[PDB]
């Protein structure tokens, strides 16, 4: 191989070189933003417990105030 | 000093901060960007 091994291992160099110089290249930046995960609940009604106002009296009519 | 090598240091800090800040909030899906001299430098020394 007096004639073969200087060409053979001139582009297995070549090759080594490009692998390195294409794995690091990339390397830098690739982080420009910062997204926040989302992790929000089910807003179904689903048996909603039921509360019930009663105003009754001997009267005719009422003024009624009440908190919702 | 901001332009030191502890002044560069603190930029993950401050995005991993907010980015915790954020968490269990309504704001939950927010982008966050950060830029100044400190976080130019701090490119500048990963790309060299």
């Amino acid at each position: 191989l007096g004639r073969i091994w200087l060409p053979v291992l001139i582009v297995v160099a070549v090759a080594a070189g490009a692998l390195i110089v294409m794995n690091v290249r990339t390397v830098f930046g690739s982080n420009p933003v910062v997204v926040t995960e989302k992790t929000s609940d089910n807003a179904e009604d689903f048996n909603p417990k039921v509360v019930t106002y009663e105003i009754f009296g001997s009267g005719s009519s009422a003024v009624i105030n009440y908190m919702d | 000093d901001p332009l030191t090598e502890e002044g560069t240091a603190r930029m993950d800090e401050l995005k991993v901060a907010a980015a915790d800040a954020i968490k269990g909030t309504p704001f939950e899906g927010a982008r966050i960007y950060l830029g100044g001299s400190a976080a130019t430098y701090n490119d500048m020394q990963i790309g060299a």
